[PDB]
Order: C-alpha cells, then sequence, then structure tokens
C-alpha cells in the first residue's frame, strides 16, 4: 500500500452516501489501520472514525466505518449540511502512514 | 477542554537548515499520548513525516526524511519539538500536529492549525 | 450470574455482524456452562463454554476458563447434508490466587479485552505476522 | 506488525486507568515477543508476551498465544524493598487450521473481545460467581 | 538489506506476468526471512525464503540458501474451499569460503542468473529433456 | 531495538573517520547479535557483537556484554591474498541487579561514554602509560 486513492463525488442532503478508500496494491485489510480525517475549509482538521468501528467522542451518530468488499468505506447516514467538507483517508502499510487525496462533499 | 496550537517557526529559511518547530499541548499530557507530524505541500496532498509515541520510546521517520529531521519532547512545560539539519528541495508546508490517541482508538483525532514554513 | 441469551454485536472484519447465543444448561459432571448459536443443526453451531473452578488440594487457586468453538460448513456434491470442513478454536484461562481483590481481576479482564483490539494483535491474529 | 509501545486506555473497574507498554525485543530461542510497563523495577512490571507458531510435523496448525502477567507489590516492615505478594495471570491460545480465511479469524478475535464485556463474563471474572 | 516488497516483472512462459512479494518477518529460531504473494489465503501463497548462514565449528563456510515454493489450487465438487493439489519447489544453495572476494561471488550469482536463460536450461526445465 | 545499519561518525586519532556497520542476524544458540563492516572479505571485517543475558538459577542478575573485534590486514610477497597479522579486542560487561532503575543504568552508560574521552584514558589506551 505505497499509494492510496479515492474519488471526489457529491450528494444531496436528503439521503445517505458512501466513500471508498481503495489501496492501490491489493486490498485493504485489518492491518491497514484505516481512520478518517475531516477538514472544514478553514483548514481546521478533525478526527472522525477510528480503525475498527470507533468514533472520536464528539462525532455524531450518523457516521460508521466499514470494510465493504476490498475497500475501507465511510457511510454517512442522512448527510446534513454542516459536514460539507473534504474527507481524508489513511493506511499503515507496515512502514509509514499514507494519506490520500480528498473527496469534495457538497 | 483540549486545544492544540503550533506557532514556533515559519521563517524564510535559506537551504542550509537550523530551524525549530514547536507546539504546546493544553488539555492532556505526554504520559499516554503520542504526536504525529504531517506535511501538506502547497498544492499536493498530505504526507506523514515522523512520530514519537507515548513516553518517547519508538520513533519512526518515514523514508524521505530519516537522518535530517529530529523530533523530541520535553515533559516540562508540555511542548513537542521538531529540529532539523537541512531544508533541501521543497520543504514548504503548513505543518500540522495530530495527537495519536489511545491504542485501540483513533490515531489522528485532535489536530493543530499549522505553520507555513517556506524555504 | 444467571444464564441468558448473550447477543454480542459489532463483530467481524468490518464490524457489522451480530451473534446471538442461547444458553443450553450447565453440565453437572464438570460445572461447564454452554451457549450456542440458534442454527438448528447440532454440528454447525458456534458455541461458547465458560466454567469457573474452585480450589482443591492440588491447585489452591481459582481458575476461570472460556472456550470458543466455531465450525465452518460446506455443501457437497455426493451428499445432501453439509459437513464440517474445519474448526476455529479459542481458549482463555485466568488463574487468580486466594487473596486477590476484584480491582486486580477487572484490570486483567479489561486489559485483555482492550489488548485484543491493538494493531499488534489484529496483525498477529488476522494476518498471522510475527511481531518483528 | 512490529513491536512498539502499546498505550491501552480505559482500563479498570471504573474505566479510567491507562497502561503504557514498551517493547523489550523478541526472544530468539522461541519467538516470543515481550512488552512491559515502564515501572523501572524488574520484578514489579506488568508484562504481556505474544507469539505466533508456524506448523510443524506434530501440530500442522497455526497457534497464536498471548500471556498477561500482573504482579502486586507490597512494602514490608523488616526490609526496605518491596516484594511480590501474588500475581494474576491470563493465557489466551488461538488455534487455526491451514485453510482458514481472515474473516473467520477476525470473527473469533472480535467475538472474544466483545464477549469479555458481557454481564456473564464480568460477573464470572470479577465476582467469581458460576453461571 | 532491509526486507521490502519485491515486485518481480516479466515472468512466465511468454514473459508478461508479474509477481509482487510482501515481506513477512524473519524467523528468530533459524534466521530465515520469508516473503509471500498477497493472495490472502494462507495455503495458496507463492512464497520465497532466503537465509544466509554464519560459520560454525562444523561448517567453517558461509552458506546462502534460497527456497521457492509455488502451490497450485483447484476448486472441488464436494467442498466450497479450494485445496492444494501439487506444489513446485526450487532450492538454491551457495557455499563460499572464508577468503572469497565479492567479485567471485557476483560472478557465481550472475553466471547462474544468465545460465537459467540458456536454451539448454529452458529445454531441460520446461520440456524435461535430458542433455543429449 | 531492531537491528539496523549503525553508521558511527567522528572516529579516530584525528576525529574524521567513519564506520558503517551492517547487521548480520542474531545467533539463536546464545542470543548474540552481530554487526560488521561491509568490507566484503569474511576475515577482514571489523565486527561488533552485543548480547543481553536474562537471569538464571546461577547468576540472578542482568548481564549486558559488548565485544569489538578489529583485524588488521597485510598484503604478502608469496601469496596474492591478504592475511590477518593481528587483531585488537574490546570487551565491555555491564552487570545490573533485579531492582535497578533506568536512571542508574543510564548514569553508568554515560559515565563510561564520557570517561573514555578523559585525558587519563586517552593517555592510558593510546600511549599505554600507567596512571
Amino acid at each position: 500500500a505505497v499509494v492510496t486513492q479515492e474519488s471526489a463525488l457529491t450528494t444531496s442532503p436528503g439521503e445517505t452516501v458512501t466513500l471508498t478508500c481503495r489501496s492501490s496494491t491489493g486490498a485493504v485489510t485489518t492491518s491497514n489501520y484505516a481512520n478518517w480525517v475531516q477538514e472544514k475549509p478553514d483548514h481546521l482538521f478533525s478526527g472522525l472514525i477510528g480503525g475498527a468501528n470507533n468514533r472520536v467522542p464528539g462525532v455524531p451518530a450518523r457516521f460508521s466505518g466499514s470494510l465493504i468488499g476490498d475497500k475501507a468505506a465511510l457511510t454517512i447516514t442522512g448527510a446534513q449540511t454542516e459536514d460539507e467538507a473534504i474527507y481524508f483517508c489513511a493506511l499503515w502499510n507496515g512502514s509509514h502512514w499514507v494519506f490520500g487525496g480528498g473527496t469534495k462533499l457538497t | 477542554s483540549e486545544v492544540q496550537l503550533v506557532e514556533s517557526g515559519g521563517g524564510l529559511v535559506k537551504p542550509g537548515g537550523s530551524l525549530k518547530l514547536s507546539c504546546a499541548a493544553s488539555g492532556f499530557t505526554f504520559s499516554d499520548y503520542g504526536m504525529h507530524w504531517v506535511r501538506r505541500a502547497p498544492e499536493k496532498g498530505l504526507e506523514w513525516i515522523s512520530y514519537i509515541s507515548s513516553g518517547g520510546s519508538t520513533i519512526y521517520y518515514a523514508d524521505t526524511v530519516k537522518g535530517r529531521f529530529t523530533i523530541s519532547g520535553d515533559n516540562a512545560k508540555n511542548t513537542l519539538f521538531l529540529q532539523m539539519t537541512s531544508l533541501r528541495s521543497e520543504d514548504t508546508a503548513m505543518y500540522f500536529c495530530a495527537r495519536r490517541g489511545y491504542d485501540g482508538h483513533h490515531y489522528f483525532d485532535y489536530w493543530g492549525q499549522g505553520t507555513t514554513l517556506t524555504v | 450470574a444467571k444464564l441468558e441469551t448473550v447477543t454480542l454485536g459489532n463483530i467481524g472484519k468490518d464490524g457489522k455482524q451480530t451473534l446471538v447465543l442461547n444458553p443450553r444448561g450447565v453440565n453437572p459432571t464438570n460445572g461447564v456452562a454452554s451457549l450456542s448459536q440458534a442454527g438448528a443443526v447440532p454440528a454447525l453451531e458456534k458455541r461458547v463454554t465458560v466454567s469457573v473452578s474452585q480450589p482443591s488440594r492440588n491447585r489452591k487457586n481459582y481458575k476461570v476458563q472460556v472456550k470458543i468453538q466455531n465450525p465452518t460448513a460446506c455443501t457437497a456434491n455426493g451428499s445432501c447434508d453439509p459437513s464440517v470442513t474445519r474448526q476455529a478454536y479459542a481458549d482463555v484461562t485466568f488463574s487468580f490466587t486466594q487473596y486477590s481483590t476484584d480491582e486486580e481481576r477487572a484490570f486483567v479482564r479489561t486489559e485483555l479485552a482492550a489488548l485484543l483490539a491493538s494493531p499488534l494483535l489484529i496483525d498477529a491474529i488476522d494476518q498471522l505476522n510475527p511481531a518483528y
């Protein structure tokens, strides 16, 4: 997992949406400790969802981490207007953390 | 609650080295928390630099950096160091700091606000 | 305490599967309580057996023991009923002395329950990589 | 993965204590990695040893084994250094076959990690009541 | 050197297949480093183990040893998981003395690496014809 | 910690030579880790072996031991390969008890590392004059 990648999709406020995080070499696993970072456009970051299922205390309940298929997923159930931001992904390939490009949620 | 802020450094340093990044921790202690450094190039994505852990026993230095940066911590006054020897080619970033949380928990959870260090 | 249906949640590689276990009595011969999944096939049940052991003239320590057994079924071409291809086991044994307080025992239990979620353990159990 | 300090949080009867474990190498004789608390006294350290075992001509199964050892110190009137009064042990052994996928193994691991928080287990371990 | 993902290219009868090998630690009991293909099934992995051996009071020579193991899977009618039908092995052992320079060792290594592409060897390994 | 290439700098009588040491595994028979210079000749390598020893029923103390071996080569008229004329040795053994904190051990280590630069030691090792 030397590089990682994801899309730049968008959605309406009135239903759910998912975000994938595809490792380029092979598939993601449990050893790839995948956790998500939320950036409000004042470049004010925030931790979002831990490695297995965990959330940072303060993150709302409409957020769930996954391992759907061979990609680390990110299911936001009923995406309101306040989380209109970009979401970052992270993988530990055994030597160094690898962050990916953003996903411009509008 | 818990607010981090990094402000030390950010000068127009010549490509020779000798600068220091530093941040001050408020709502916690370095007894059971570790700190990351990440590196946003001015149009690229983020990039992880280095990491000391809780108590300062395992340090990593991702292999574009190892040898010319040094990260340390000073448990008096609750500050976190970043001391280099060279600023070679790009090294232009808002340098953020992350607070690796507990071990089964989230690992980039309470961030800083960044300092722009141009070469 | 009393045996009851333990419905464990957020299980798996992704963290969305649930497992409901129904109690199936306590074995009087050795004092081993059993629970199993309601899969209605007596060979294809995921089962958990828990037993605490009193001190004797040969052990003089309290011994708690938990076993987890998970068989995997496969259908066959040659028969109409599935058989057991392989099984996954887990065996935990706590050994406490005759003078231990409950804070120490809760520390051991919660230490193990939080240590089974470390990156070291989810890399050594799932991917079977030695710690190196 | 690799040995590194493991700073486990929210531990205890109340749920507020933390435990930081520093790695202390891998034993070459038997392949057992060790971690211990930085308590600076070599007999009063809470330690955790983890080891995975390859198949042989006598086992033909993968065997993961985790041991937790917690000693309790007490000061004495008659000596100036504390001694070990008693120790609490924990021993977990996973035994997987040569054809098991990682979803089954993660199911076993997360089943045990969620089953050590059930009321049955926190009544049978803490208060030592039989089921 | 340091273990890393060895991504070998231009492999096969035609010369277009690639093989990426991830490192899986060094065995402390005998000093044997292992690498395997990320196929995610612990019995269906193509694996390569390399180990160099120091001199003892019984060998007094450096010994490098490389093993390649390639299993072939097949699905079955009667079970849902594939099993190992057969395996292909390769075992290379270099034995150097205590006075050898690195030019001689590089000559041996590159001689073998260029001799495994000769028409004699690609006729004796692939088609199994004796040299005659 | 993990074995890695130790590239020691500012070595020598003047203080400008460097020495890079590559790791060559851990001996499983006695737990002795080895490092050597990449000189590509198996008899002309400057080597350093480090090993820490657990307590037994005969020692009951931790024992750290470091050995440094430096051979000197010479070409010959009568043969085409150089041989070992002489070797320089160094052997350090630390012996700590079962109750020692890490501040005491770091004090011993840094005391020795700063005492090997005293005028007494650079006159007794280099010029071999008794004190």
